[PDB]
């Protein structure tokens, strides 16, 4: 539920939105911020960004020099696991290219979906409040229970005889 | 010295201070859900126990399962008083806490890698030495008892449970080599928000002060107050500074 | 009557919560429990180790919870009142009290 | 230009002007089609 | 103990109530009775147990229903229903637009209320005819030939008329042209006016309504104004409202369509934020307007000066007089109305304003009227101070003055403009003082006021004082200075 | 989406409490059962009257033998107003305490009594107001001391009543 | 699944001047910085006695491997007093334990580890300091005694109950520390007077206040109630009788939401009934050690006030 400006999956950039609704926007659903969340932690080389010396992965270990596989997939596999709300991990592909030197994995990761807790700071509200009555209606009563009436006995008048 | 060095201090500094955050910070979020389950279950799995080996899922009825189980004990201790009791004068006996402990295994070359073990979690089929699996078993152990979980001991004969673990060991000698021997020690744990408003019943909280970084706390800091976002400032204003004032 | 703010709450939303405060050098003891067809939280106040709580009422958005009991030796002749921090139209709920989740619990004391 | 030091004194803007070019500047760079009305987010974070 | 006490009503858990039933049943039937999970006894008593709580949570919810705390949706009216306070319906918002129009559109054309829409939800507030609406202008460049200027005086009502050959297009002589409309369009409306035009000789052109960065700011009011050749762009203002009620809010400069294009259309925005429609009225809100109704003053003289203060642009001086003894007294009054003189308040906009005055009162007293729609249709009368230029003479003793220090001098002369309507006297010991502070410390000073036009023989010392309906006024140009 | 007042009848109280019969063991023996029903229906009625106690306490649908206690409280005597009319003068009166005596804020006073259309009001030069009633449900000349109260200390006021236009 | 793990935070604040108003050593938490200097995952050990009596409650801490900073902060100060906090728990709150001034601090070093220790008092400034000079005529009323002198004291009024329509017999005056004035009142009328934790609590022998408190099995007992004697002496009797004279001894798991003049509730197998407290012991040692409060309880034979 993590909330943070949204990043467009398609470009990198901020989701502004389609031409008809431009403006900005909020990752609201927790899939869409976890996606941002591994992406960002998983961009970022470590150590390149000032303020935080220890965030972002160390790429530099590895590319360059002769690695084994199973010791990058465990690194890979890691990261992932640093977010407190992810379940598991279901598949991982790890192969690599010994002619092009590339490297390249999939693998899917599950999260659940919370509750907004409140919408105190969300646009709407639940709540119901009453309509003030209008003219003399309060006072003198209403039209519409004659009108009710009136429906409700055309239509007893309508079901009694067979159609 | 020179600059040239001061750009390697900092190496040193940033790549070891790195690595607590890595360890530091899985413990934490692993102490901060308490769904999991952590089980393990040492012999008794083909005398019907598979019963309920089957129950658990990869999601929140973790399992663990051992190449290899030697020797396992239980144990329970209790005392008197070691002078004449005045006489029945039966309670002059305290029970103790039952200790647990066994010794296992991990190999190179496991015979079975049924992947409901959570030690097989993603573990190749065609070669299992490539997967290295003796490290994932210590990487699995020094998480569970760092995080204190509450592990639940399937056995031949009873199961325990609210065990925790106290002790482990873990060696590589020259005989028994692509393989670690590992003892595990563990001992009961006698334990004894939202919540349903019927199971409710009265709490304390003893004396409190101002509570965290407030309008008011932040004087106290000497903070600047943070500014009013602008949504609305024309209801509240005339009446939020004559009914509540300001911190001054 | 010139007043300034000088205290804050904060409830966790456990629904009978009962702890001591201190407020205008005086000290008290507070109780409040929740209301599920009401959905709102009753507060009761009285003095430490009191047989029976003094004031007991239902807490509301910008009404003065004392104003109608300014005229004991024992009760509070600050303001206490509960205005929100997000969109106006909000109510008091059980999780959105404190200072940073909605709604901003505070006493002010008259200065004298 | 009218603001800070002129010779003839000290003129200090409002906060209520200073958001106004924000915006026509900032939407300048995306079109009118953009909405800045009050409580959206993008305007919530010019205000701050 | 959690019943009706000395302190307010209060509220048990379950397992109080729980456990005193089950001392009950257990006296009811000795200490051996079970009751405890195995129980049909139990699971009856305890299935029962629970329905109470709801009793009691409702009971205690009803005791607060009553109370300046805790009310709640309909009980909530009742209580402040005794104080004569209601919640507010749907409301639909309200405000005003400004469009620049093609220099062709004919000044006599209407636009048709029903058959416009500024954006998905605004549509014109009623009727709008182009002449009587005009806010700002722009001439520039393209424009030889005889030219015919109109206007209708702002304080009487008779239409003035100018005539003037363009001879050339460019230079000096455009230059002085300009000067000459400035001139006669100065003269009448408002002095604050002629603060907001002016001429960018560099480019040769003449903006009206604007300021040093050339922005559409405005006049000070709406105005007729015509040209035979009908030059420049004009702009209008319009009143706009939403189509249903609801809530809607838009900024300073946020309406940026019309959906049915009418030709000769330039371009279209918002001069200032809209009055937002609003939903149906919350609780807090009518609290807060329940707390704050202590300054909401109506229908007192104090009340309707503060109130025309405050609701108007413009307005800048305001006086009432009352004349309520069956005659008409010295001043032209009939026997019960009231006379209001205001400074540069419009006629319809603060018309709307006067519905603050005590029903009954007549009022409706002055030179100019306006209807007003209640339903039925009234009418309201006022008047607009007629101002009176002085010319003002400053001789002294001492070191002479250089030019650009007597700024100084003429702009301190400003406090002229503050004189109040008839009880204005210039007590010219207050000019002495103001002229000898607005400068740096130090022989001799005298000043000398008189009328516009007069000969030099009308100086004197004496102080002035304002007529009925008269208002003092002054320009910059019209103060001199003599060394002795 | 949802009612601010929470006052209302529990709904479905009755098959409320069977659900927690712990797994149907007593359920189709009918004997057990009646016995519940028979003591769970009761609160039923008490949880009903719960509302009334609430509801019928309101100015609105208050009934004369309790609205003489509402109006007690604010001093406004029953005298020989009958209850119809009775209500009206307590609005009346009670509204009345947030007012300034306008053209405007007469008519809204007026509008509660009379419908939209039924009553307008003409102006006069020197002091005088007119009244004119189209659709009055109620008889006027015991309501009429009021209709003065709430004019400036200074008015002029003519009645007229008519039915229709 | 977690395990039940103590937490517990140590604060420490501005020096502390007494002035004109009653003191609350809760505003001087904040320091010139702003943030107080906050101790928590460093291995402690307290030991924090209270008690009804004239002496203020002192407490005792030893805290190692503290940060040269930290010390050298500490070493300046060292002729003020600091006000400090202490709050313990279990992993998901802590409750106020002990509020008042360091009246001493040393470290020793010796090779591997630095330990720190600290003494501190509660209120001992204003309660060994308050002056007072006060006199009455025969026929006062006592009432008005009382209030004069704790105003004196300048102490937050935690719980009084007043003398009623009671007036002097004799003229009297008061002077020296307020404090001794007032524990001799409380001898020749029957009324216990004790500040605790900065509040002042006046309230009568004999006579206690509901249950705010329950002790059993559930509630972390530690073992059986057993009886102690509330003194180390016995008096002489005539066999006022409404005086204290007997007690017991429970201990619990820690809960600094209990003071000496409360009243608890003993729901055991063997002991049931209403009881007094009368003394406090805290315990703590994070790392190893106990975590345990110990209550010494006194039976009641007055009115229920």
């Amino acid at each position: 539920q993590f909330k943070d400006l949204l990043l467009d999956p398609l470009t990198g950039d901020l989701d502004f939105g389609t031409p008809g609704d431009r403006g900005m926007r909020l990752a609201l659903t927790n899939q869409l911020s976890l996606r941002q969340r591994l992406y960002l932690r998983f961009a970022i080389w470590a150590g390149d960004w000032y303020f935080d010396e220890t965030f972002g992965f160390p790429y530099r270990t590895f590319v360059g020099k002769k690695t084994v596989k199973a010791v990058l997939d465990g690194r890979i596999k890691s990261e992932v696991r640093q977010e407190p709300d992810v379940l598991q991990i279901t598949d991982f592909q790890s192969t690599m290219d010994v002619v092009s030197r590339s490297y390249k994995c999939f693998f899917t990761v599950v999260t659940a979906e919370g509750e907004e807790i409140s919408l105190a700071f969300v646009g709407e509200d639940e709540y119901q409040y009453p309509t003030p009555p209008e003219s003399n209606v309060q006072l003198c009563g209403d039209e519409g229970v004659i009108i009710n009436f009136k429906n409700k006995l055309y239509y007893l008048i309508n079901f009694r005889l067979p159609k | 010295i020179s600059p040239a060095q001061q750009a390697q201090a900092d190496k040193r500094a940033r790549d070891a201070a790195a690595a607590k955050r890595k360890q530091d910070t899985e413990v934490s979020n692993a102490k901060s859900r308490e769904d999991i389950q952590y089980t393990m279950f040492v012999s008794g799995l083909r005398r019907g126990r598979l019963n309920e080996f089957e129950r658990k899922n990869r999601t929140d009825d973790l399992a663990i399962l051992f190449d290899s189980v030697t020797t396992h004990t239980y144990t329970k201790d209790y005392n008197k008083s070691s002078y004449a009791v005045e006489s029945k004068a039966s309670d002059h006996v305290t029970t103790q806490d039952g200790k647990f402990t066994f010794s296992g295994t991990v190999t190179d070359s496991p015979y079975l890698i049924d992947p409901r073990n959570m030690i097989d979690r993603d573990t190749d089929k065609e070669n299992p030495m490539l997967a290295r699996r003796p490290a994932k078993a210590i990487e699995i152990l020094e998480l569970i008892a760092d995080s204190h979980q509450l592990v639940t001991l399937v056995t031949e004969d009873n199961i325990l449970s609210n065990y925790v673990i106290t002790s482990f060991q873990v060696d590589r000698s020259s005989e028994a080599g692509s393989s670690i021997n590992v003892q595990v020690t563990l001992e009961e744990f006698r334990f004894k928000r939202t919540s349903d408003p019927k199971k409710a019943k009265n709490a304390n909280t003893g004396t409190k002060q101002t509570a965290e970084d407030g309008a008011v706390d932040d004087s106290a800091k000497q903070k600047r107050q943070t500014p009013y976002i602008g949504k609305n400032a024309e209801t509240k204003e005339r009446w939020e500074n004559a009914a509540i004032g300001t911190t001054d | 009557r010139t007043v300034v703010r000088t205290f804050d709450f904060e409830l966790s939303g456990y629904p009978d919560e009962t702890f001591r405060v201190v407020l205008d050098s005086v000290t008290y003891e507070l109780r409040f429990m929740w209301n599920e067809r009401d959905e709102s939280w009753f507060m009761s106040l009285g003095d430490i180790g009191a047989q029976r709580p003094t004031i007991t009422s239902k807490l509301t958005c910008y009404s003065d919870i004392l104003a109608p009991y300014r005229y004991l030796d024992n009760v509070p002749d600050g303001n206490l009142y509960l205005w929100p921090l997000g969109d106006i139209r909000t109510r008091a709920g059980r999780f959105n009290i404190g200072p940073l989740k909605g709604i901003q619990m505070t006493y002010s004391s008259l200065i004298e | 230009e009218n603001y800070g030091l002129t010779g003839s004194g000290f003129n200090l803007p409002p906060m209520d002007d200073l958001v106004q070019e924000t915006k026509k500047t900032f939407k300048s760079a995306f079109g009118e089609d953009f909405n800045t009305e009050s409580n959206s987010v993008a305007d919530k974070l010019i205000q701050i | 103990n959690y019943g009706l006490t000395g302190s307010g009503f209060n509220l048990p858990p379950m397992d109080d109530l729980v456990q005193e039933t089950k001392k009950t049943f257990k006296s009811a039937f000795g200490e051996d009775f079970n009751t405890e999970s195995n129980s049909v006894a139990d699971k009856l008593i305890q299935i029962f147990n629970e329905r109470e709580y709801q009793l009691w949570l409702l009971m205690g919810s009803v005791y607060y229903a009553q109370t300046m705390q805790g009310a709640e949706g309909i009980y909530l009216d009742d209580l402040l229903g005794k104080r004569g306070i209601y919640r507010l319906g749907k409301t639909r918002s309200t405000g005003t637009v400004v469009m620049t129009i093609d220099s062709s559109v004919p000044y006599n054309m209407i636009y048709s209320a029903a058959t416009y829409t500024i954006d998905t939800d605004y549509e014109l507030s009623s009727d709008v005819q182009v002449a009587g609406n005009i806010v700002a202008q722009l001439i520039k460049g393209t424009d030889v030939g005889t030219y015919r200027l109109q206007i209708q005086n702002t304080t009487d009502q008779s239409v003035k008329t100018l005539s003037l050959n363009l001879t050339a297009t460019s230079g000096q002589p455009l230059i002085t042209f300009f000067g000459q409309i400035k001139d006669f369009i100065v003269n009448n409306t408002i002095l604050s006016n002629q603060d907001r035009i002016w001429i960018d000789s560099t480019e040769g052109a003449l903006y009206i309504g604007y300021d040093t960065n050339k922005i559409m700011i405005g006049l000070s009011s709406r105005v007729d104004f015509r040209t035979n050749p009908m030059a420049g762009t004009r702009s209008i203002s319009m009143d706009v409202r939403s189509i249903e009620p609801g809530y809607i809010s838009r900024d300073v400069h946020s309406v940026r369509s019309i959906n049915p294009t009418p030709g000769g259309f330039v371009d279209i925005d918002n001069l200032s934020a809209f009055i937002d429609g609003s939903d149906v009225e919350s609780d807090n809100e009518y609290r807060i307007r329940a707390a704050t109704s202590i300054s909401e003053g109506k229908a007192t003289r104090p009340a309707i000066l503060a109130a025309l203060l405050n609701k108007v642009e413009g307005i800048e001086k305001v006086r009432i007089f009352n004349n309520n003894t069956d005659k008409t007294n010295s001043l032209g009054i009939p026997p019960y109305r009231f006379m209001v003189v205001c400074y540069g308040g419009g006629t319809a906009e603060i018309s709307q304003v006067l519905y603050d005055t005590i029903a009954t009162s007549n009022n409706t007293y002055g030179d100019t009227f306006y209807d007003i729609t209640t339903d039925q249709v009234e009418r309201i009368w006022h008047t607009k101070a007629a101002a009176r230029q002085l010319a003002i003479r400053v001789r002294y003793r001492g070191r002479p003055l250089s030019l650009t220090e007597e700024t100084a001098i003429a702009n301190g002369l400003a406090t002229a403009v503050n004189g109040t309507m008839i009880a204005g006297t210039l007590y010219n010991v207050r000019l002495v003082g103001t002229v000898m502070s607005s400068t740096s410390p130090d022989t001799q000073v005298y000043v000398d006021i008189k009328n516009k036009g007069q000969p030099d023989s009308a100086y004197v010392n004496t102080d002035v004082t304002a007529s009925t309906t008269q208002v003092l006024s002054l320009e910059l140009e019209d103060v001199i200075f003599s060394q002795i | 989406l949802k009612d601010v007042n929470h006052i209302h009848p529990l709904p479905d109280f009755v098959r409320g409490g069977f659900d927690y019969v712990p797994s149907d063991i007593f359920s189709g023996k009918e004997n057990f059962e009646q016995t519940l029903r028979i003591l769970l229906e009761r609160l039923e009625f008490i949880d009903q009257k719960m509302v009334e106690l609430a509801e019928l306490r309101t100015t609105l649908n208050a009934e004369d033998a309790i609205l003489d206690e509402i109006g007690r409280q604010l001093g406004i005597y029953r005298n020989g107003l009958n209850d119809p009319e009775y209500r009206a003068v307590i609005m009346i009166l009670t509204g009345n305490n947030s007012k300034s005596g306008t053209r405007a804020d007469i008519i809204a006073t007026l509008k509660q009594l009379f419908g939209e259309d039924g009553v307008t009001t003409y102006k006069g030069y020197n002091y005088r107001l007119d009244i004119n009633i189209f659709n009055t449900c109620m008889e006027v000349t015991d309501i009429l001391p009021e209709i003065i109260d709430m004019l400036p200390l200074v008015t002029h006021l003519r009645v007229v009543e008519n039915q229709g236009y | 699944m977690r395990a039940m793990e103590r937490t517990y935070t140590l604060v420490i604040g501005r020096p502390v001047v007494i002035g004109e108003k009653p003191v609350n050593i809760e505003k001087f938490a904040n320091t010139s910085k702003g943030d107080a200097y906050e101790i928590k995952d460093l291995h402690i050990e307290f030991n924090v006695k209270k008690d009804n009596s004239k002496e203020p409650n002192k407490g005792y801490v030893t805290v190692y491997n503290l940060s040269d900073e930290v010390v050298n902060y500490l070493s300046v100060n060292q002729r003020e007093s600091l006000a400090v906090m202490l709050h313990a728990g279990y992993n998901g709150d802590e409750k106020l334990i002990f509020s008042g001034t360091v009246e001493y601090v040393e470290d020793d070093f010796p090779e591997e580890t630095r330990t720190t220790k600290f003494i501190l008092g509660d209120g001992t400034l204003n309660l060994t300091t308050a002056t007072t000079a006060r006199s009455y005529r025969k026929g006062t009323p006592v009432n008005s005694v009382l209030n004069d002198l704790i105003a004196d004291l300048k102490l937050p009024k935690g719980r009084v109950i007043d003398f009623g329509n009671q007036t002097l017999q004799t003229s009297m005056a008061f002077t020296g520390n307020a404090s001794q004035n007032l524990a001799n009142l409380a001898k020749n009328t029957g009324s216990t007077f004790s500040v605790q934790d900065g509040a002042v609590y006046w309230t009568k022998e004999g006579s206690r206040f509901n249950v705010m408190f329950e002790i059993s099995e559930e509630g972390g007992m530690v073992g059986t109630p057993t009886p102690k004697q509330p003194s180390s002496s016995k008096k002489l009797i005539k066999a006022h009788d409404i005086k204290e004279d007997v007690g017991m001894t429970v201990s619990t798991l820690l809960n600094g939401a209990i003071l000496p003049e409360s009243t608890v509730y003993l729901n055991t197998r063997y002991h049931k009934g209403f009881y007094k407290v009368a003394e406090l012991t805290h315990r703590g040692g994070y790392e190893t050690g106990d975590w345990i409060t110990e209550l010494g309880l006194v039976e009641t034979r007055g009115e229920l006030i």
